[PDB]
């Protein structure tokens, strides 16, 4: 992805905090360096081609310094629950055609004017129970959706039985009626699906949607047959795919700009952030004011990333070494 | 005062302005629901 | 559509034909090939014998 | 500063700063009058009120 | 779907496309026979 | 506001009683002066810039002198109880649209032909009780009549439960359906509201209304649905706005006839009445005639305004000073 900057953005990867220079030997180490009077601050980081010392931060000229606990960057996959409401009818009316119009948006487009629609249809019967309706609607949902042989589908359709109430039965296009043997289905769950992601060409995007209903008639009036309520998400997307795209852009504010354009003749810039782990972020945003005529500030920022083991340990060791050497008070998370 | 011109035999709810004739019931629309005679 | 009664002068489901058997001899037959939904959506039939 | 990409003017008699950049600035003033609002009726769905 | 439009009062049975009313008995043509409503 | 006069009307504020001319120290004073032979009466009031007097009331030529309390100058905000007419249907029927029209009669203008019609409507469902109808209708009326968009306050809408039967709960456009949690609602009361008021430029008026019901079809007949009966009012508007506008008009008789017309250059009359305090009004009405063939009289009046505390201490002390000094039998209120 491409981002917006305040005239620069420099990113450095923190894999292991050594104590000082001549201890940085492996690729990805870092040590925050400062002087004894706490005037300037810079990060000596080991690039895989040698020690690369960062831009010197004048400590009187810092706007903010804040860190991110790496759970504030995880996207939550929204879940909708499709139930027959007790206001209209708790049982399927024996003659009515139940059509569920999923109203997707932003599909293979960038705007909300690129809208897509997928469906699911079950016409009820005389001895139609409510639990067999949620079994038959989800299979008919898994035929209009979930049929993409080429790519992974738009949404994930689940079924929760009332005897379990916390474990969802997966419904796919291979699933027939005989595979779902429970008799106590009470809802259908339409979860979002993590879209494909390649490093530096396609960003992490999502296709939002809203399950919409078509009108059935019960007492001679056209009523909406079900309700679509959003429950709290249970499956999240980790931080590996956003941070690796952030290193892809802010390594071009320091090094190679031609990131695979003339394909045989490129400069292969090795990337240090791997997409298979979550990553904390620490940001330091500062400026530079010159002497006697050049009072204008050339604002800058320095981004540090460290691997998160859940307990925020590797970032807290990095903030704990900056606050000692530089003297700033960054909030340890 | 409320005219119903036609009668529809159906296993479904036919229309608000018609008589619903099932096998042994004669339902018609009254006060927001189908009132059976007899 | 209880609202609109479908008469014979507009649908013509039976038509007068000319035959030796009777003077007022009548045909019978009709078929729908088109539906016109609200807001301009018209659907027209096309039958390919490949299908 | 030195050059102006909005026009293509390399060189500068009157510099604004020294950082070799260029900022465009635009301003406008608009206004709309409605004389009588009792001559416009409206039906809004109640999920649009707030 | 079979749309009845007329009600006829006769001591004998009318056609299958009308409702039969006699002496307090409603009958209409269902399942091949004349079925009483009540 | 602008009032009509019997050839003059002049006001003097009785903020204090000083009983002689030498004690006229602070503004708003009054001294009812009269001689030992009771033939002429006048009032020495302290203007903000000196001592002024009234006209010499000939005590044989007074016509009436009647003092009113503060509770005779308060307009009671009229109410209207909206209920379900049980002769039509005690319960809301399962299908019909229940629309209620509020027919205002003086919108913007002064005539009865400048009407205004607002509406509140509920689609009644099966199983809806009487109290669930009043919960949905006082919300649908509040989002029309008590929103943050309307230029004027139209009506104030309250609900009354059956357990309290007197205590009103306020509903507004921000009132949600979970705020009203009571299954014993028996009426919806629609009360008048006081209008915004600017001293001397925008008078005190109100917008009277009539809740009119639209017709619903019970059986095959369209039975006008509800009944709306008047209730004895509870909230009254204060007196201080009518008396702030009464001095502003009556200072122009003894002063400049124009008040701000042409503003580089005005003579600013400084007033002494508070619009947030309730007052009492005493009106000595009299005339003038000379001993000749000119038997035609020139009617006049003098308004006195004193503050009201609920027990009428200042006005009865003002009446009790006029009665003994001048020899007039003004009724102590
Ligand atoms: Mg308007």
């Amino acid at each position: 992805m491409v981002i917006s900057i305040n005239q620069v953005r420099q990113l450095y990867v923190a894999k292991a905090l050594k104590a000082n220079t001549a201890a940085l030997t492996t690729a990805g180490d870092i040590v925050p360096k400062a002087d004894t009077a706490k005037t300037t601050l810079y990060f000596q980081s080991m690039s895989p081609a040698g020690i690369v010392a960062s831009d010197k931060i004048n400590l009187k000229h810092v706007l903010y310094a804040k860190a991110t606990p790496s759970e504030a960057l995880a996207h939550k996959l929204v879940r909708y629950s499709v139930t027959l409401d007790a206001d209209v009818s708790a049982t399927p009316v024996a003659g009515q055609n139940y059509i569920l119009r999923l109203a997707f948006r932003q599909y293979i487009g960038l705007s909300e004017e690129d809208q897509y629609f997928k469906y699911g249809e079950v016409i009820a019967r005389s001895g139609m129970t409510a639990s067999d309706f949620y079994k038959k609607m989800a299979i008919s949902l898994a035929k209009n959706l979930e049929n993409k042989t080429e790519s992974t589908p738009l949404v994930n359709i689940y079924l929760i039985s009332a005897a379990a109430a916390s474990t969802d039965v997966p419904v796919t296009s291979a699933t027939k009626e005989s595979d779902l043997t429970a008799t106590d289905y009470n809802q259908i769950i339409i979860e979002e699906t993590e879209q494909p992601w390649v490093l530096g060409m396609m960003p992490q995007a999502f296709i939002p949607f809203t399950p919409q209903f078509l009108t059935i008639t019960v007492d001679g009036e056209d009523r909406l047959w079900g309700v679509a309520t959003v429950v709290t998400p249970t499956k999240t997307v980790p931080d590996g795919h956003l941070i690796a795209d952030l290193e892809y852009f802010c390594m071009g504010a320091r090094g190679d700009i031609y990131r695979g354009m003339g394909y045989p003749n490129i400069i292969k810039t090795t990337y240090l952030v791997d997409p298979g782990a979550v990553y904390d972020v620490l940001d330091i945003h500062y400026f530079y004011t010159g002497s006697n005529e050049s009072v204008q500030k050339s604002e800058k920022t320095i981004t540090l990333v460290a691997v998160d083991d859940g307990s925020h340990t590797a970032m807290n060791a990095l903030i704990g070494a900056i606050n000692t050497a530089s003297g700033l008070t960054i909030a340890t998370l | 005062m409320k005219t119903l011109r036609t009668l529809k035999i159906s296993p479904n709810a036919p229309d608000i302005n018609s008589v619903w004739l099932y096998k042994g019931t004669m339902k018609y629309f009254n006060n927001g629901e189908w009132e059976t005679i007899g | 559509w209880t609202t609109f009664v479908l008469d014979n002068n507009s649908t013509r489901v039976v038509e007068k034909v000319q035959s030796r058997l009777h003077s007022n001899a009548l045909s019978a037959g009709f078929q729908f090939v088109e539906y016109k939904a609200p807001n301009g959506v018209r659907v027209r039939l096309d039958v390919d014998p490949f299908y | 500063g030195i050059r102006n990409p909005f026009t293509g003017q390399k060189g500068n008699p009157y510099m604004s700063f020294d950082e070799d950049s260029a900022v465009i600035h635009r301003m406008a003033t608009l206004g709309v009058c409605v004389l009588d609002p009792t001559r416009t009726m409206s039906l809004i769905p109640a999920i649009l009120q707030g």
